[PDB]
């Protein structure tokens, strides 16, 4: 789930 | 109500976007003087993304590897890893810095966001840094590397640059000591946030924000000390209340208390029965003290 | 949630701002090229305030009456050698073109846009947002004394739609000002009277771009198979508080990304603008009509 | 009422 930008 | 999202004049900021490439990754990077910050998974190609290892990455790495562009042309003559942030160093010194400082906002606090991608400055909006370190903002793809803010006199302060979107509208970012806002890793593992919460010292604000505007119906003589409003804040998700002299400030001009105000909070947030407040059916808090202090007073 | 209010940047516009002053009266202008815009009531001495008579102010004044100073940015020596009046605006003429004047229009706002405002005190800007325009001619902004001259736009590329000059406070925390041609919005006046609204209402285009939102957030428990046709809506709305409906290529867009049909969503406001029945959507109990089908394309997809 | 700002 947390996603780099 | 007078109270609106506002953000500062962006002017400043936007003359210090800039946009970096090293390998596939491209995004912003903000040029101040002779140095240009951007995030440091810009290193790491795709297939890392979910364990980088950003060391031997910054080793693999020269100069050359790092393509700086003001969307002049910039040479990079220098790098350094700083905690998840990249410190570039580049030739020239940006005709237009403005005065800045590097300070970490605490939650509860609002700064302004400049969205940018390609270097490109694309637009602004105000968000209030959670209780849970994350911020509610509006970010895509492309997105890293734009900046956040706040502004005393002629001095900006920056205090944000964009790194991650943790689950649905849910993001965070570093501060400029190369911290990440907090302890989160800019890895693309799935990672817990802690629970959110209200913003008590907001929340007062924007009650007394009513109160200027004559929604005063949820006003009553009963009082909750600080103390045990404190001790009810841990039980019911909300963030423990401190004062400040700008809470004072509008405490004095209303003449209502704070603690009339902590009272109220407590009955309002098991129910707003029916009514309105500013108007909302539920309570605000992404207005400061300060916000509210400068849209509607003086000051 | 994602959907955040988004002003643009204002670095360009932040370089028009200039204060102007005439007697002891000082306020916000914007200079474009030769020509420097503000509101005519710079001119009005405070006991005439309720009842002001421009065509005779304006006579009583020279060019001599009129100074300009640019505070921040660039700084310039500016002289007015000409002064003339557009409805409720003032259009002065100085004798240095502004060199960072950007490319630019001059449009009139319609009820349910957006646009964004550069809040000014003596020439300086102190703060952007963005509203959108009421369906009552109005806009909730946030604007204190010597805020007047403040301008509002919107962006086209690089191109700079001017559409808003602030004038005045009708009510707490209602507002409004004069398009660049010299009409106000509303038709409100510039005198220190009471000044009645018309009655608010929701902006249905606006409405139907948020609910477009829900969906793309996996909040669609409102949709139905039924829908409204366009028109049936349009007369239902006059009723019911409702601005018309008119459709949009991103609306369309919108339409298409999500599967949904636009009369499904007219369909879905019939039900919901008497209340959500203890649900929620996105995460409020009442309709929401500040953003834009531009909003949403730009902020949740690529466009 | 109206307030010229």
């Amino acid at each position: 789930x947390a996603v780099l930008x | 109500s007078g109270l609106v999202k506002m953000s500062h004049p962006s002017g400043d900021v936007e003359a210090c976007m800039v946009q970096v490439t090293c390998g596939s990754m491209t995004l912003n990077g903000l040029w101040l003087d002779d140095t240009v910050w951007c995030p440091r998974h810009v290193m790491c190609p795709a297939d890392q993304l979910s364990d980088p290892n950003y060391d031997a990455l910054l080793i693999s790495m020269t100069n050359h590897s790092f393509s700086v562009q003001k969307h002049a042309n910039l040479r990079v003559v220098g790098h350094a890893m700083q905690g998840t942030l990249l410190k570039l160093t580049v030739d020239v010194a940006n005709p237009s810095t403005p005065a800045y400082t590097f300070t970490t906002v605490k939650p509860g606090a609002a700064f302004s966001v400049l969205a940018c991608y390609n270097g490109r400055p694309t637009g602004t909006f105000t968000v209030v840094m959670r209780p849970n370190y994350t911020i509610k903002g509006s970010f895509l793809c492309g997105s890293c590397g734009s900046v956040g803010y706040t502004k005393e006199g002629s001095v900006i302060n920056f205090c944000y640059m964009h790194q991650m979107e943790l689950a649905n509208g849910t993001h965070t970012g570093s501060a400029f000591d190369g911290t990440m806002y907090g302890a989160f890793m800019d890895k693309q593992v799935h990672q817990v946030q802690l629970t959110d919460k209200y913003c008590s010292v907001n929340v007062v604000a924007w009650l007394y924000a009513a109160i200027l505007n004559g929604c005063a119906w949820f006003v009553k003589p009963n009082r909750t000390s600080v103390v045990s409003f404190n001790e009810w804040a841990l039980a019911n998700q909300f963030t423990e209340f401190v004062g400040t002299q700008s809470v004072d400030m509008l405490a004095v001009k209303t003449g209502v208390a704070i603690e009339q105000l902590l009272y109220a909070i407590q009955q309002l947030y098991t129910g707003f029965q029916g009514k309105q407040i500013l108007g909302s059916t539920m309570l605000e808090d992404e207005f400061t003290p300060e916000d509210v202090n400068m849209q509607i007073m003086g000051v």
